[PDB]
């Protein structure tokens, strides 16, 4: 499985550097939060009160305040091969629907595509993450992939075994 | 340090509820009035466990009695030990149940457990570290059984990691009082089987023969068995009042008796129970403190362990004893009669000493044994429950206030599966 | 395998070779970088 | 999720302070080491005042 | 109670950054440590070179 | 050469409450804390002040009641207070409600008590910690502090003094998975570890003491003999010493075989002590039956790899070589063959004391033998067979798996315990 | 050699009310230095006052010399300043006139405040500028109590707070930071004192005054005196506000059994665990320390002791300064008050430092004072005292201008 990541990460890491300087919007290195609700009126979504403290916050863990490209990269990483870490992706989801953005609406069957290097996982799977089905398409936008994600990721931390264990029977 | 609020239920609950104050207080020194007059210092330091000392020496009980009639409230506070409780924690409603599960369930609960849960709450904040709840209350009655089935039902809602226990008396064919006991039980344990941390499984029948045979009495009334009753649940929480060698808290024993999280039905017995006859003919040792504990008419629960295997078993022992005693004894119980325990689980038995005898004894003990004998209980009230369901009747009470014909599928479904469950863990 | 497969490719009626596709993507990289393995090893 | 980001901060600190007290250790030996080897340097330059000595001495 | 573990975890990311700039000091220190460490090298081989040479010529010329 | 000593759990501090009594009555210190040269008290206590003892020793546990009749005790003033930690609730023999449900927060202030203890010390010899493998606090927690003690000193020794759950004589249920999942640590964090069954301490004192109905007091009283006997040699000047670095060489054959037999003589009564005379001769065969062994097993059916020989009293090297050497000739017992020779023997001369209402006698000698042999791999067999008989329904899990363990750690730390019994098994194999 | 301290407020009077007990208790030529006290109460109440001039001490102190107002400051600083302070001060300063000429080789004088109220904010600082205006040169030691963040008794102390920080940075030349939470955790943890009053907190006040005075009345192995600090421990003009800290401060039950000497002390007067401030020095880097020792002492193990912390590596010190610390010995013990909750001691250290921790704590402040300025809530009060809308911004940017300096300096 190996072969997807990396392929990917060869392809993708010169969309990240485009796409790290496009959501600047003074021409620095510096992600300030101001600059992120900027980006979300881009995708068409709102943020709420709390929220960009909270994703500001959670990604920098070297130094305290604004992003820095170099904080970016090592969230990026982290993130990517997060998978069974229970870790923060509040940022992640934002960067990676802009890389994987060429439309500037969002996009329909690259979910696949995001979901292979992922995982193979399922068609079932799939219908837990969002509704698309294989035939049909969809118009898509920043409003329902955030929220899709930041939920599968609530619900699958809830779950977790006190009573709900289950053994083999006598 | 570690808290127990005390709750009572129903007119069961409350008059059970009663001696059990009575006789913690002798046994730290309050008087009725509820002043302290002890002398050792043992006493002084673990009344934090059940009470909280309000202004100059008066120390009042950590308990709240719920019920739905005057007359049991008014009958608490005529007789002695009746001065003592708080009367802000006397949560009380008007109308009545009678008898009906619905009723305590879904018509007059509706309107009393939120009061009754201030009071708990109150009493819940008012100390630091809860160990857990105590709740007194019956199987057969519908202001004890479905008024506390309830309570217990949104407690664990709110506080979900403290232990709890419930000391309830079951119905019986022999000991039949109401008529629709059957009704009763069934819902009321297929609500103690997700909700209640541990259940005590208490009826009247062995309570009986108790003071026939062991007791010799001649004219036993509800205060006697009360006050039975009152031992064992001394017994279960000397541990946390008294220093030992063996040490053994609610937490150790639930966590070392419940091999598996629904199978938490368990029977009891105490040690010594003697007739004014035979309190002189007697020795105190271990070992006669140890058959007298283990045997069949000796169980406070008129179900025969002897008809099946024990799963596992425990022993509270109270006095000064030597360990070497305790432990070889249980050894020796278990070897001779290998054949009613369980198999897959070597050392079947666990054992905690205190070095705090009850007043006037030399030396006690108390047995709480988690047996499968248990599922002819639910069988016995089972049968007699279809047995009724299948012809509707006595149902417009109970279809007429909120339950609809799901409800009792519901309860003989989850009933069959833990006798079935039973069956196989067995 | 690709080519054994019950789907018809010209159908748009089935969609479900959207994920047959970009298994045969994978293996086609890992075909150009075993070559290049290859490449690099002969030298 | 927040009482498990805690844990991997936690971790992330540690493995920086056995690492600072790591870099300590290589910080002290060094210095020792070069106390040891001046040493060595003036054993070899008292040889060579020692050694151009006596040449002159036999030059003449 | 979130509150509370917010400022936790802060605290251990400011404890991380004094950590992090020592452990940059230290480097340059054994870098300049070390660097010094091949120029006495270097020195002290002259010396032994130079010492040879003198040695071979004093027992030639005899 | 301070060394500081630390209990566990209930089991752990009523062992101290012997040791501590006997230690402050060999030097003469009174329950408060002051005398009525004279260094060999420095290795356990630290002279503050003017005329004052504090013990080396912190005292922690998870439930209030055990640590609190201590500090209303004879000795309230011996002890610091801050030394006597304690918790809010008990694990309740639940080895993961010790390893990850409280013992997380109350071992991060046991070490910062124990840094200052250490710091407070010079020419720190090691640790020594007691605790019972069978509970939760013992066993969880126990653990816990071995592995960060480990990451904190790791080239200090730790003497660790564990109490096994016996085979037959047993208190709890769950003791079987409370044994191996402290076990898999036990292996790799301490550097010298004795175990110490309850039958074979019941079983001598009925036998030999003659108490028919002995309680846990005398059970500490004895151990705190043998704790003594092998510190005696750090207090006092002896012909022959060794230290608590000479186990670690000669010992541990190899690091994953750190499990000694201890033995103590002459355990003789008040009475006996009169009829019986008792020299070095009678005495060195007297510590090798197992008649007289703390831990219920037969090392006849194992051979020896090394043995230690603490001797206290009168005692010259001429007589006691002698006797060692008359062991070895004998072929009751036998030794391995690439271990020519199996002993290490010492020698010192202070004289065991007596307590005030202790059971054992004065006597004019002791010998307390520290052995190592492969009897400890039935143990470990034994054990497995009931860990396994009931972990195969999966009875019990649910506790732990719900207190936040997994079905991993008892398939692989059961495997690695499986992979201990076959290096016991390889070595004795010629 | 002599210095003579003023208490303002019902905070200050109050800490006082511990300082003169612990004085005379101390003295039973050494006393010339105190000694009728140099002291002047001064409050807008008469309630605290009068509890003076009934108490035990009705005959020590001179009657002119407590001062006592009319009607209360309202806890408003404005109210503090321009309208109850200018009737008052001026009778406070023409007794410290003719004090100081009693005197002739006056150190300094010393002020008691506490800057959440409005006569402790107010007129102190009303009264610290006249001072400077007529000495200039002499050194005034400013012990304020700065709010807490989290525990607090008043609503406006955010106002008060900034409006008096921005006249005591260039009127006081030694300002020493106290709050009252900090101090609360303190005889919680090592004191255990569950439930404690003011009069615990004032009681350890006075006992870390007294050790930074008696290197004057009492003649020490290494002596420091007023200008010492002065020089020692302000490396820019703008940076004096200093984290305290005492050791041991220790119950009778724990003292006698731990084995106090200069090592450990030392050690535990640099844990964030003991100081007089709710503030965590880790998250700062140290300027320059200064010990004060006092009882049985050798130069030895004190100098021993420092060495072990420059190694430390959990503290972090400045790179502009290697040699970041000023020590002082003196030979007399510290003495005990009867009711006091502290045990004798043989040897006591006080601890007085510099950091950019503080830089942290009025970041803190600013921003609680910062939320509440901007709708203009609670500030008709201060404007109907006489003061304006132009003040309260204008003392924002000051304190903006301290953080900036704070950043700039550590790095
Ligand atoms: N030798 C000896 N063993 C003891 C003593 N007290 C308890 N034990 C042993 O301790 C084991 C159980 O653990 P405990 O020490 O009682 O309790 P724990 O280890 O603290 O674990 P928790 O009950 O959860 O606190 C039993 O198997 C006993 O054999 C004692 O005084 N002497
Ligand atoms: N340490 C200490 N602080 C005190 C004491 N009394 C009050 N405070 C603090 O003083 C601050 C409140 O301002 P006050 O001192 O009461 O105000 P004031 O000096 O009386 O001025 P006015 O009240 O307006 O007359 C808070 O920080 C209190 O915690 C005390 O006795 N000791
Ligand atoms: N031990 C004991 N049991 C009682 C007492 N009074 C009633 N019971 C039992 O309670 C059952 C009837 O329950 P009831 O008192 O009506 O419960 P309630 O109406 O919910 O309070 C019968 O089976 C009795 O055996 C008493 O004083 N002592």
């Amino acid at each position: 499985a190996a072969a997807r990541e990396r392929y990917a990460r060869k392809n993708e890491q010169n969309e990240l550097e485009r796409a790290f300087n496009t959501i600047d919007s003074k021409g620095d290195k510096k992600i300030d939060a101001e600059e992120l609700t900027e980006l979300f009126l881009r995708l068409g979504h709102k943020p709420k009160r709390g929220e960009v403290e909270d994703m500001i916050w959670e990604v920098d863990e070297d130094c305290d305040g604004c992003i820095s490209l170099l904080e970016f990269q090592t969230l990026y990483t982290r993130c990517r091969d997060d998978k069974t870490g229970y870790e923060p992706r509040g940022l992640f989801n934002v960067v990676e629907f802009v890389m994987n953005d060429k439309n500037n609406q969002g996009f329909i069957t690259l979910e696949e595509a995001m979901q292979i290097m992922y995982l193979r996982y399922g068609r079932a799977e799939l219908d837990m993450q969002l509704e698309q089905v294989f035939g049909t398409a969809d118009l898509n936008s920043g409003k329902i992939l955030t929220l899709t994600e930041f939920l599968h990721c609530l619900h699958t931390n809830q779950v977790k075994q006190l009573l709900n264990r289950v053994t083999a029977k006598t | 340090m570690r808290e127990i609020v005390h709750i009572q239920g129903g007119q069961c609950g409350n008059q059970i509820g009663a001696k059990f104050w009575e006789v913690v207080s002798d046994e730290h020194g309050i008087d009725p009035t509820g002043t302290y007059h002890g002398d050792s210092d043992l006493q002084l330091e673990r009344i934090n466990v059940y009470f909280n000392e309000a202004t100059g020496g008066r120390y009042v009980p950590r308990a709240i009695l719920m019920d739905l009639e005057p007359g049991t409230m008014d009958s608490v506070r005529s007789g002695p030990y009746g001065q003592i409780f708080r009367p802000d924690n006397f949560v009380f409603g008007q109308t009545g149940a009678g008898n009906n599960w619905a009723k305590g369930h879904y018509t007059e609960g509706a309107e009393l457990i939120d009061s009754v849960l201030d009071v708990v709450r109150k009493e819940a904040e008012s100390c630091d570290c809860l160990q857990g709840f105590q709740v007194c209350h019956s199987l057969g009655g519908g202001t004890g059984s479905g008024m506390g089935t309830l309570l217990i039902s949104k407690i664990r809602e709110e506080y979900p990691d403290r232990m709890m226990l419930t000391f309830s008396v079951v119905p019986s064919p022999k000991v039949s009082d109401t008529v629709v006991e059957p009704y009763n039980a069934t819902l009321s344990v297929h609500q103690l089987v997700e909700n209640a941390d541990e259940c005590m499984v208490l009826d009247n029948e062995a309570l009986y023969d108790i003071c026939f045979r062991t007791l010799k009495l001649t004219t036993p009334t509800f205060g006697d068995l009360n006050h039975l009753i009152s031992a064992v649940m001394s017994g279960i929480t000397c541990c946390l009042r008294f220093p030992g060698q063996l040490n053994a808290d609610l937490r150790k024993l639930a966590v070392n008796l419940i091999p598996f999280p629904r199978l938490h039905f368990f029977m009891v017995g105490f040690t010594p129970l003697t007739s004014r006859g035979s309190q002189q003919y007697r020795a105190l040792t271990v070992p006669e403190l140890t058959q007298q504990m283990w045997d069949a008419k000796n169980m406070m629960c008129a179900a025969d362990p002897r008809h099946g295997r024990y799963l596992t078993a425990s022993a509270l022992f109270r006095g000064r004893m030597s360990t070497k005693e305790v432990d070889e004894q249980m050894l020796n119980v278990q070897n001779k009669n290998s054949s009613y325990f369980v198999e897959w689980i070597p050392n079947n038995v666990k054992s905690s000493v205190c070095d705090i005898p009850p007043k006037g004894l030399k030396m006690s003990a108390t047995f709480i044994g988690n047996s499968t004998a248990i599922q002819e209980m639910f069988k016995r009230v089972s049968e007699q429950f279809t047995a009724m369901f299948r012809r509707k009747a006595f149902l417009h009470w109970y279809t007429g206030e909120g339950m609809d014909e799901m409800e009792f599928t519901e309860a003989e479904s989850n009933m069959n599966d833990l006798v079935s469950e039973y069956q196989q863990y067995q | 395998d690709v080519k054994r497969k019950p789907y018809d490719l010209l159908d748009y009626s089935r969609n479900a070779f959207d994920t047959d596709f970009l298994e045969f993507n994978v293996q086609i990289n890992d075909l150009e970088l075993q070559l290049q393995g290859f490449v690099n090893a002969s030298f | 999720l927040y009482y498990l980001l805690g844990e991997r901060t936690r971790r992330e600190h540690l493995a920086m302070d056995m690492k600072v007290r790591a870099s300590q250790q290589l910080k002290k030996d060094s210095a020792d080491d070069l106390y040891t080897l001046t040493a060595h340097f003036n054993e070899m330059r008292a040889a060579k005042e020692q050694a151009e000595r006596e040449l002159a001495r036999m030059k003449r | 109670h979130n509150k509370q573990l917010r400022e936790s975890i802060n605290n251990l990311r400011r404890e991380r950054i004094m950590f992090e700039s020592i452990q940059s000091n230290l480097e340059r220190e054994l870098a300049k440590l070390k660097r010094d460490m091949a120029d006495m090298i270097q020195q002290a081989n002259g010396a032994f070179e130079a010492r040879e040479k003198a040695i071979g010529e004093m027992n030639a010329l005899k | 050469r301070e060394v500081i000593s630390i209990h566990i759990g209930q089991a752990g501090i009523q062992v101290g409450n012997a040791c501590w009594e006997l230690y402050c009555l060999e030097h003469g210190i009174q329950p408060d804390g002051q005398m009525p040269g004279d260094d060999a008290f420095n290795t356990f206590f630290s002279e503050t002040g003017a005329g004052k003892h504090v013990p080396r020793c912190i005292f922690l546990d998870l439930e209030p009641t055990v640590v609190d009749e201590v500090r209303t005790g004879t000795y309230r003033q011996l002890f610091h207070p801050e030394q006597l930690i304690s918790g809010k609730e008990d694990a309740a023999n639940n080895f993961a409600r010790g390893h990850y449900t409280i013992g997380k927060e109350i071992v991060d202030l046991a070490l910062d008590r124990i840094r200052k203890l250490a710091d407070n010390c010079t020419g720190l010899q090691g640790f020594l910690v007691f605790n019972a493998v069978g509970g939760g606090t013992g066993s969880g927690l126990g653990s816990l502090l071995l592995e960060r003690l480990s990451v904190d000193y790791g080239k200090k020794s730790k003497l660790g003094f564990t109490v096994y759950p016996s085979p037959q004589v047993s208190t709890a249920v769950v003791e079987p998975y409370n044994s191996v999942l402290s076990t898999h640590s036990l292996l790799e964090h301490t550097d010298v570890a004795v175990m110490l069954d309850n039958e074979a301490i019941y079983d001598i004192c009925r036998r030999s003491l003659d108490i028919e109905r002995p309680t846990y007091t005398n059970l500490n009283r004895l151990i705190a003999q043998v704790i003594s006997s092998l510190t005696a040699s750090l207090r006092f000047d002896g012909a022959l010493n060794v230290d608590i670095t000479e186990f670690q060489t000669n010992l541990v054959p190899y690091p994953r075989i750190h499990f000694m037999l201890s033995s103590y003589a002459p355990i003789i009564s008040a009475e006996k002590a009169y009829h019986e005379q008792l020299s070095v001769a009678e005495i060195t065969n007297a510590a090798f039956e197992p008649a007289s062994m703390m831990v219920k097993c037969d090392p006849r059916h194992g051979k020896y790899m090394a043995c230690c020989l603490m001797y206290r009293g009168d005692v010259v090297p001429k007589d006691v070589n002698a006797s060692v050497a008359t062991i070895k000739t004998k072929r009751t017992i036998q030794f391995v063959d690439w271990c020519p020779t199996g002993f290490k023997c010492g020698i010192n001369y202070q004289p065991p004391t007596v307590v005030p209402g202790g059971d054992l006698a004065k006597v004019q000698r002791a010998v307390c033998m520290i052995s190592n042999s492969t009897a400890i791999g039935e143990i470990f067999s034994r054990l497995d067979h009931k860990f396994d008989l009931m972990y195969a329904k999966r009875a019990f899990v649910h506790w732990y798996v719900g207190e936040g363990m997994e079905e991993g750690e008892f398939s692989e730390a059961r495997e690695d315990l499986a992979a201990l019994e076959k290096d016991f098994e390889e070595v004795g194999a010629e």
